[PDB]
């Protein structure tokens, strides 16, 4: 999750891929349904829980 | 020993400048103040020798003046410099925008005969222009710390975009709390009513810290501010309340007029 | 086709964002507006498919409103987007700070149903805070375009750090000339004298564009401004004319006094 | 020669710190001419954009 976000923020190619198809890209990086749900609902608090912070 | 203060921007990993990242990489030691644990991990992978300045904030319900916190941060940074470490301070956004720690560390370092400098970063202000599609040059802009706006005499130009930073602690005079009260915010509304009507649309803005996160751009009437859900990272945008009026005195001296404005 | 406007900062190569650089690198085509030829070569090596927006500026001492120039810039950018190119616009500093080309291109792209966004960058303002060791939050901050300050009614707060951008063309209404005159600047001094004594020290600031270059930080009394050597990249800093004074009105409403301030 | 150096210097904090320690040594080592170095030391950007 943390690895994904670091890449996504740095890499414009991945960023553009992501904005095209967020769920597809996220699943491709192995994010869980719970993690994806949190992203799609914009629940940042939950995201930080699903990494251990 | 030397000191370089850099900013990491608001967004994770990608909003730091190329040079500034390089400074972090090659540092002997890094003192960090970052928005979240995702940004913290990113930092540690860049350079493992990190000391987190967060530790100096009030811990465990303790009452502590935030000035004392800053002093301890500054002193901790200088200790590494005095020991002879090539030291880097990494703060979120721009290290010298509404942030005293870096300015203080640089001043103190210089006075003890150490090399110290600040590299500019991308601030919340910078993010705001981009997110809201506003050019600060259009009608100009003004920035004030919300509390300072209340405690001291400041007069805004109501034709310009006004920003009040740290709106969440507006009127929190002790500097020991992390939020203010709705009554303090009501007094701020009354104060602002000198230039802005109660039904004037203002915007609570929060730049995103994560690449999967949308910014907060919440529009509401000024009158509703006291009931709003504010965060430490919230900045209040107050758009112009008046259209520009011609400065006939100067135009005349210039020998021009409205229709002559190309 | 899509549009992303990025900023390259003021300094060569190092002051662009990590993400913003990546955008340039992966762009189909890049439209550039950069400070110098060193910056231009840097860009071309990053991505060879570059169209220089400079070309749209008047070439042969011809009279041309800069508003016509901006229009041609915008249309050229949109043409690439309409054709289906993943287009990036690279402007110096922050792309949305005192720069209409990007805002205009983004507005137009969005209206024709294209994806368009602006990435924030490091502006001349951001550089100034760092170079001069000034925090805009210390006593607040105001920014205005010099000419707009003269043409319209802006009231500055003399406790703040005041910036006048594009000071080199202050009062140049036609927007055709590349500089103003000493008489125009004298009128500005008289205007400013409403709030600032004639012997008030101001600062002509120019951030460096090259890593071997020191910034211009030229101090002089306000009255000497009209004789100063100003360049297009010059920004005028007007430090506070007065110290912060207590706002007893609001303090009273808060039920506190100066001595209660943390 | 000149352009490549500046691009590196602006991006690379290690080289930047090296340069600030000893500008002339670093510049000479990157093959800058005496006139180019003079230009840098006098702060004549215009002449740099010629050289
Ligand atoms: C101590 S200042 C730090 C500012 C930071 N150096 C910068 O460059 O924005 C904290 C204040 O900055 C603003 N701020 C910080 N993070 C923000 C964000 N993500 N979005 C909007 N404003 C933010 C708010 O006004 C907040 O109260
Ligand atoms: N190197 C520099 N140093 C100081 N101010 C500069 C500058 N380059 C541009 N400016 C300011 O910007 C004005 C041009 S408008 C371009 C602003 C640019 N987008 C930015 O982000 O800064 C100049 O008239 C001056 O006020
Ligand atoms: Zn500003």
């Amino acid at each position: 999750l943390s690895d994904f976000f670091t890449q996504l923020g740095q890499d414009a190619q991945l960023m553009e891929d992501y904005k095209q198809n967020p769920e597809a890209v996220m699943r491709a990086h192995g994010l869980t349904d719970e993690q994806i749900n949190a992203v799609m609902t914009g629940d940042m608090e939950k995201l930080k829980t699903l990494s251990g912070d | 020993g030397s000191l370089v203060c850099v900013g990491t921007g608001l967004q994770l990993a990608g909003q730091i400048s190329v040079l500034s990242r390089s400074y972090i990489e090659h540092a002997d030691i890094v003192f960090s103040l970052l928005p979240d644990g995702f940004s913290q991990r990113w930092l540690t992978k860049l350079n493992p020798n990190v000391i987190n300045l967060q530790q100096f904030y009030a811990q465990n319900g303790e009452v502590k003046n935030r000035r004392d916190t800053y002093e301890q941060m500054v002193n901790a940074i200088l200790d590494a410099v005095r020991a002879g470490k090539k030291t880097v301070c990494a703060l979120y956004g721009h290290p010298g925008v509404f942030a005293c720690v870096s300015h203080m560390a640089i001043t103190r370092a210089k006075a003890e005969g150490f090399s110290a400098k600040m590299e500019p970063g991308i601030s919340a202000e910078a993010c705001l222009w981009a997110d809201l599609g506003i050019d600060p040059g259009n009608s100009g802009h003004q920035s004030f710390e919300a509390s300072q706006f209340m405690f001291f005499n400041h007069v805004p130009d109501p034709t310009t975009h006004l920003l009040l930073w740290q709106i969440a602690i507006a009127g929190e005079h002790t500097l020991t709390q992390f939020h203010t009260s709705s009554d303090r915010l009501q007094i701020l509304v009354e104060q602002l009513n000198q230039w802005y009507p109660l039904d004037h649309e203002v915007v609570i803005y929060e730049a995103a810290n994560l690449p999967i996160q949308a910014p907060r751009i919440e529009r509401l009437p000024l009158a509703n501010l006291p009931q709003a859900h504010l965060m430490p990272i919230s900045t209040l945008l107050i758009p112009p309340a008046k259209k520009l009026e011609y400065n006939y005195a100067i135009l005349a001296k210039l020998g021009i007029g409205p229709e002559d404005l190309g």
